[PDB]
């Protein structure tokens, strides 16, 4: 009575929680490919005469 | 315009036409690929005493002018004669590189060499900022990997070289299989050619050089920023075409459509080139040059340039690559076809100067590689029989959403970081 929507709320929420978790981990991914050339990036100094 | 190549112990190969003066000279297949890390330098040293006081004075009397260049695949030494003295010139091939070669490495020969290699080395990397970055291009482009190594060697490997050095790397690349004897000027080659089966003695007969590892492209960057130079320059590339390419001449045509600039010449701003509409409305540089650098195993295709306009390189880079997506999807045939009569045109600028040294150094790179010389008319067919669809194909292997080498120096703060640039190698599509 006070919770009508809660077979298809729970239903819905199975859905919504497996495309965001998939996406989460997919972007997780997908930042560390578009940052890969910045982290391993290597500086040298030759000081200037 | 001839091509005549026989080989009797050695390879003799020739091309004469009746202009002036001739050339002769031994070509090596071995250069700057060749060296390592540490005796990197050893090949520009070699050339250095060559052309020593000492060594061209003893010419000088004789009448004879002395010239040498290093490049990555090859290495030449080179001697111009007048015209009927070309016994002469032979003479003192010989009597410098079996007799003297064992003479021009005198201590305080060598040393005042050195010397002069190194503030030659040094003056190289203070102020000649085009070629320092498009020596640095080939540097990160290819590096761990034969064409990585500078022409000139570096100031480290230089200042720690000894004479056992220049030894050791004459002895395993300055051999007979390894080397053309090239003669160009107005010469026969049958005049030559006796006057070389004329002394026998092989000299080292039988011995190879030394076998190695493939080159290979990375795609990768390296920033020299320095913020105390008015300018920036930069060099970007992509993997290009080997000599020998079946798209070696596509790569060299496309390459011709983007053409060269020069802000500052009133004809430069008036080429059919589309890049300059967006370009010359903030004036985005002062200069540009497109290359199809070919070599023996790979070679680069892409730009150099240098700016004043040091807040909108990004503009510059991103216009430019935007030109360069067009050859995979809307390239036209009037764009081919300018290229193809400036690609002839400065073909034949090459081929056929009045300097038979040039001719020289051109004929015994080629025969190196592929054991003979195409011929200028026999280019102009290869390019003249190029489509649109084959720019278009090349350009979709080479160019499109590919890897690139970045090197630059000077005021580069606005020389975005390296994906941004990367991005812009192709286009969003549905």
């Amino acid at each position: 009575c006070a919770e009508p929507e809660h077979d298809e709320r729970k239903r819905l929420g199975l859905k919504t929680v497996i495309i965001l978790s998939s996406l989460y981990l997919l972007s997780i991914w997908v930042k560390k490919f578009k940052w890969a050339g910045i982290k391993t990036r290597k500086f040298v100094f030759n000081p200037p005469k | 315009a001839e091509v005549t190549q026989l080989s009797n112990g050695i390879v003799v190969a020739t091309e004469h036409n009746p202009a002036h003066t001739a050339s002769v000279g031994v070509v090596f297949g071995s250069g700057a690929a060749n060296e390592n890390p540490y005796n990197n330098g050893v090949s520009n040293l070699w050339k250095n005493i060559f052309l020593s006081k000492e060594n061209s004075a003893v010419a000088a009397k004789e009448g004879l002018a002395l010239s040498s260049n290093i490049s990555r695949d090859f290495q030449s030494y080179i001697v111009s004669s007048l015209p009927g003295s070309t016994d002469k010139s032979l003479d003192f091939l010989n009597q410098s590189f079996i007799q003297q070669k064992a003479n021009l490495l005198s201590s305080s020969n060598f040393e005042a060499t050195k010397k002069s290699v190194l503030k030659q080395v040094q003056d190289f990397e203070d102020n000649d900022h085009p070629n320092r970055v498009l020596e640095h291009l080939h540097s990160t482009a290819f590096q761990n990997t034969p064409l990585s190594l500078p022409t000139r060697g570096t100031l480290e490997s230089l200042e720690n070289l000894v004479v056992a050095d220049l030894e050791s790397f004459a002895n395993n690349h300055f051999l007979n299989s390894n080397a053309v004897v090239v003669g160009t000027g107005n010469i026969k080659h049958e005049d030559l050619v006796n006057s070389i089966e004329s002394k026998n003695l092989s000299l080292q007969t039988g011995t190879k050089p030394v076998l190695k590892k493939k080159a290979a492209f990375l795609g990768s960057e390296v920033r020299l920023r320095d913020d105390t130079l008015p300018k920036a320059w930069i060099s970007l590339a992509v993997e290009g075409e080997p000599v020998n390419s079946p798209n070696y001449f596509v790569a060299k045509l496309a390459a011709q459509i983007f053409g060269s600039y020069n802000a500052f010449e009133p004809a430069s701003r008036l080429q059919g080139i589309k890049l300059l509409d967006n370009i010359q409305e903030y004036q985005l540089c002062d200069n540009f040059n497109h290359f199809s650098l070919s070599y023996k195993d790979s070679g680069l295709w892409g730009f150099s340039t240098a700016t004043r306009n040091v807040t909108m390189i990004d503009d510059l880079i991103h216009f430019t690559l935007k030109q360069w997506n067009r050859l995979t999807i809307s390239v036209t045939d009037t764009e081919v076809e300018r290229a193809k009569s400036l690609l002839k045109l400065q073909l034949g600028q090459l081929y056929e100067s009045g300097n038979p040294v040039n001719d020289a150094n051109l004929l015994g790179a080629e025969v190196l590689i592929k054991g003979s010389k195409l011929s200028l008319g026999e280019a102009f067919k290869k390019i003249d029989a190029i489509t649109v669809k084959d720019v278009k194909a090349w350009a979709g292997k080479r160019l499109w959403d590919q890897d690139i080498a970045i090197a630059g120096t000077g005021q580069i703060e606005g020389l975005l970081d390296y994906m941004r640039i990367r991005s812009d190698m192709s286009m969003m599509r549905w």
